[PDB]
């Protein structure tokens, strides 16, 4: 299994 | 129905935390790796890693 990703994006 | 080939850990209460194995019934997967997937053993909704879960 990878790294977790970032979030769809970074908050704004 | 998609299917988390890993083992998640939600690290806030945004998100569901699953295993390997375990059956996620995704939502909205557009936004970007991340998308809302909804447990069908409890009824929660919780995003999910991508990266962890596959297209089954």
């Amino acid at each position: 299994a990878p790294p977790l990703p970032p979030r769809n994006r970074p908050r704004l | 129905t998609f299917v988390a080939l890993y083992d998640y850990e939600s690290r806030t209460e945004t998100d569901l935390s699953f295993k390997k194995g375990e059956r996620l019934q995704i939502v909205n997967n557009t936004e970007g790796d991340w998308w809302l997937a909804h447990s069908l053993t409890t009824g929660q909704t919780g995003y999910i890693p991508s990266n962890y879960v596959a297209p089954s």
